[PDB]
């Protein structure tokens, strides 16, 4: 009766009509997602409202228990996350409106659109067509078109909205105690009172700047293999020793430089490794390639599925009316429901995505016996780490030609090996600058050391020092670049995209490593081992009930994101790359622009 | 025994029904039986008590368990002589938007005897100061109740349980 049991016993009660109300609209989201029409839509909102009053409520009840009395660990881990205050924090009118700008960017990125300078008549949105010019075109003057023009029309709408949404976030994080909203992003990676695995909201910051630093030398070969290969579908318009246009980089912002491939492939003359045709001479349905992955997935000692998964999956594309959403997820409904959405194909990157979605359930299901409010991974980066391992492992020669798809024979060389590597690298390694940077001038806008009449020359000052990517145009204060991306004009962190990357080839390292592989790190595959399964369901079946320091010592060995694994995953191409490069000027300078002439 | 084994409709776990009965050929070659598990064998008259809870709480019904089943709901003694027979009603005990005519209770000032019953209904009474009728905070009403649907895994799913007593 002491402080404890009273939590202990409100605890109970909650995770019950949690669980009734969680599953109840999961249900109703489902049944909207897969059948739209216009009483759905009411019938989803009904519960949704219905769950978000329940939780404010109990949260609102919660804070009756001072926490620094608890002497228990899991009593402590749901009571703190469980009287979180959140938002509603500020007045009324704050709140208010922080809800309507949100909602005026989300609107203004979704909607906004550019016409052509000589007939205005004929615009054109971002998703189905814009960003279809920039990853497709090989046309200098209209990619520069597009660029501009989409920062010029729509970037210059959402600046002055993001002026204040900044300072109402940084307000409602300091009411909190947090000191400011880069820091209450930054406190999810947070331990406190284990005494061995402790961590500091501001550690990160030093630990993702010091393995930063162990990448360039890699990043910059990339670079500059990519710049000497451009320089030849754009003559004269790139510079040897200068950075790279900001509208050249294959999409609107250069996240991805996958696009790429087509420029860059080392040998052109190899075909790639591509089983779709074997698949359709083998009349593959969308059936069997679920029955493999789920083979794939009980060969290392993982279960099998629910059988109740099979029954209510909605695995193929419907009849003629029943509209649905065809974008692949994986729900977990709740009290023992675990459900596959997708509209699979029958090519070869539904055959991945497969693996991918079924790795995601298979997480789904080892935690379900923790208590409610702690079935997540460990932090922001876990769920897709494990989901990525699986699609890493099952796109190998090795796998690919026992399982049926390639002929016995046909032994692979090593030029197209040097070619899926370098696709590997053009969108595993050519996405952590990007992330790194675009973090971090987030975090020193937040925080106060970037006043709000220096964010555009900072902002591009960063890009071409970290990055090595010079802007096509002068953009002076008016422009607000960052905010015409998806993740900064709606809301959501962007630095789990960065330790997942890690995670992942620490995961991969240590699974390989178990299932006593000899070659090369690309060309392993845990399949038929079960040492891996089980150092892996040893970490899945955990949830948040331990800190990440542990969970991720449980399968690798250490207790911090390493980056050794990465460049042992590139080591061959690394190699390649510093004998192709010794003509070549391997760097930048931060001075050249393509318009200072 | 035809009674209490096809009826249409069980009793709830936190009040069971109970019969002293004034053929076990028969009871084999019948439904899949998911567990038939006994222990007393390999008499004056006989006792045949019945419910329904949730799958993963079956291996809750056995000499020496824990759980908000064994504990607050339905003991078995150390020297248990009957046995115990559970299936599953995963079809005649379920509906769309819940079968809320189930209830448990998972709240108790103390632990129960074995072969006992709690039928009482006093608002529970958790933290110093007392409640005197009426829910709130620290005072709870200790009658939940499961929430059967079809689309649940085997494990959420009602489980019909019957248990025979010797002496
Ligand atoms: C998909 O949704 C549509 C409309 O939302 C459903 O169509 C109706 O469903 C109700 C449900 O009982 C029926 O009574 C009506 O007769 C249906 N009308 C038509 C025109 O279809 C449809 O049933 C949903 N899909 C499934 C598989 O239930
Ligand atoms: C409070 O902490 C104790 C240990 O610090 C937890 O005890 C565990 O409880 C689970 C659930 O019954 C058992 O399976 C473990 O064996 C227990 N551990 C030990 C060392 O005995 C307890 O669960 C915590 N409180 C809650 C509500 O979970
Ligand atoms: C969470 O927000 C509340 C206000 O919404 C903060 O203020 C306390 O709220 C409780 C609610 O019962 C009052 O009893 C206290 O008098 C309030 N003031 C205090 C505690 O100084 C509350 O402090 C916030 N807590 C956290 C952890 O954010
Ligand atoms: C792929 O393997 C072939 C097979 O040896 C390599 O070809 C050798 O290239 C070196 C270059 O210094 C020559 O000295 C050898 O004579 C070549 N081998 C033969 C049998 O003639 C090739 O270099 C490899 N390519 C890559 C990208 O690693
Ligand atoms: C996992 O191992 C099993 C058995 O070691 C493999 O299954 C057999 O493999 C041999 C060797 O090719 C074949 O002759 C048999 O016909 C296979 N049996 C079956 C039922 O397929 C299996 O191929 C291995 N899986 C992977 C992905 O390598
Ligand atoms: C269980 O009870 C059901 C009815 O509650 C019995 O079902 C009857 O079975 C006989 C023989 O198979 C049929 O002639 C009747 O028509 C059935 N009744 C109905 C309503 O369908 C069943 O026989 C009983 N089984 C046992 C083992 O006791
Ligand atoms: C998985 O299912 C297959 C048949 O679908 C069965 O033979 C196998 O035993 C199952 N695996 C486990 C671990 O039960």
């Amino acid at each position: 009766s002491t402080i404890e049991e009273q939590a202990k016993t409100f605890l109970d009660k909650f995770n019950h009509e949690a669980e009734d109300l969680f599953y109840q609209s999961s249900l109703a989201s489902w049944n909207y997602n897969t059948n739209i029409t216009e009483e759905n839509v009411q019938n989803m909102n009904n519960a949704g409202d219905k769950w978000s009053a329940f939780l404010k409520e109990q949260s609102t009840l919660a804070q009756m228990y001072p926490l620094q009395e608890i002497q228990n660990l899991t009593v402590k881990l749901q009571l703190q996350a469980l009287q979180q205050n959140g938002s509603s924090v500020l007045s009324e009118d704050k709140s208010k409106r922080l809800n309507t700008i949100l909602n005026t960017m989300s609107t203004i990125y979704s909607t906004g659109k550019v016409c052509n300078p000589d007939n205005p008549q004929e615009c054109l949105l971002l998703e189905p067509g814009l960003n279809e010019i920039m990853a497709n075109s090989l046309d200098y003057n209209e990619r520069l078109w597009a660029w501009e023009s989409w920062r010029s029309e729509v970037g210059k709408q959402l600046r002055p909205l993001y002026e204040e949404y900044v300072v109402l976030k940084n307000e409602m994080a300091r009411a909190n105690h947090y000191e400011d909203y880069g820091d209450y992003w930054r406190g999810d990676y947070e331990v406190n009172g284990v005494d061995g695995y402790d961590y500091s909201r501001g550690q990160l910051i030093e630990d993702v700047e010091h393995t930063f630093e162990e990448i360039k030398p890699l990043y910059e070969h990339l670079h500059a293999y990519v710049r000497a290969k451009l320089m030849n579908a754009y003559p004269s318009y790139i510079s040897p020793i200068g950075c790279l246009p900001a509208h050249l980089l294959g999409d609107m912002w250069g996240r991805f430089w996958t696009n790429l491939y087509s420029l860059t492939v080392p040998f052109g003359q190899k075909p790639n490794i591509d089983v779709t045709d074997a698949m359709v001479d083998q009349a593959w349905d969308a059936q069997r390639i679920f029955k493999e992955a789920e083979k794939f997935f009980v060969s290392v000692g993982l279960p099998n599925m629910t059988q109740g998964f099979w029954e209510n999956s909605m695995l193929t594309d419907p009849g003629n009316v029943q509209k649905a959403v065809c974008h692949p997820t994986a729900w977990d409904l709740g009290k023992g429901d675990f459900r596959i959405l997708m509209c699979t194909k029958v090519t070869m990157d539904d055959f991945l995505t497969a693996h991918h979605e079924m790795g995601h359930i298979q997480y789904d299901m080892a935690y379900a016996a923790q208590p409610f409010l702690l079935r997540n991974g460990a932090n922001e980066g876990f769920h897709e780490a494990v989901g990525e391992i699986m699609s890493l492992s099952a796109a190998t020669p090795k796998h690919l030609k026992s399982i049926g798809l390639l002929s016995p024979d046909f032994q692979e060389d090593n030029e197209t090996e040097i070619n899926f590597l370098l696709k590997q690298a053009l969108t595993i390694v050519g996405t952590l600058p990007f992330t790194y940077m675009l973090e971090k001038w987030r975090w020193m806008v937040f925080k106060g050391e970037i006043p709000k009449d220096q964010w555009m020359k900072k902002w591009w000052e960063m890009k071409r020092e970290i990055v090595g990517v010079v802007e096509p145009v002068p953009h002076d204060e008016t422009y607000c670049d960052p905010a015409s991306l998806f993740h900064v004009s709606n809301d959501y962190s962007f630095i789990r995209y960065y330790t997942r990357t890690l995670y992942q080839f620490q995961f991969q390292e240590a699974l390989c490593q178990a299932a006593k592989h000899e070659g090369p790190l690309h060309k392993c595959d845990i399949s038929n081992s079960t040492e891996a399964g089980q150092k892996l369901f040893n970490m899945l079946r955990l949830g948040k009930s331990e800190p990440w320091t542990l969970a991720l010592e449980n399968v690798v060995g250490a207790k911090n994101m390493n980056v050794r694994p990465l460049l042992n995953y590139f080591e061959p191409l690394f190699t390649w790359l510093k004998d192709q490069n010794k003509n070549s000027f391997v760097g930048w300078s931060t001075d050249w622009s393509p318009y200072a002439d | 025994f035809d009674e209490v084994f096809n009826a249409t409709r069980f009793a709830s776990v936190y009040a069971w029904n109970r019969k002293r009965i004034s053929d076990y050929s028969v009871l084999y070659n019948f439904a899949p039986f998911f567990t038939f598990k006994c222990y007393g064998v390999s008499f004056t008259n006989v006792y045949a008590d019945s419910f329904v809870i949730r799958g993963n709480e079956v291996r809750q019904i056995a000499p020496g368990q824990t759980g908000n089943i064994a504990d607050y709901n339905y003991k078995l003694p150390d020297d248990f002589t009957g046995c115990v027979i559970a299936w599953n009603s995963n079809k005649l005990d379920s509906k769309v938007s819940g079968n809320y005519n189930y209830l448990y209770r998972l709240f108790r000032k103390s632990n129960l005897k074995p072969f006992e019953r709690d039928i009482s209904t006093e608002i529970y009474q958790a933290g110093n100061k007392p409640c005197n009728g009426v829910a709130g905070f620290n005072c709870y009403f200790p009658l939940r109740s499961y929430g059967f649907r079809p689309t649940y895994g085997v494990g959420h799913q009602p489980y019909r349980v019957v248990v025979l007593s010797f002496e």
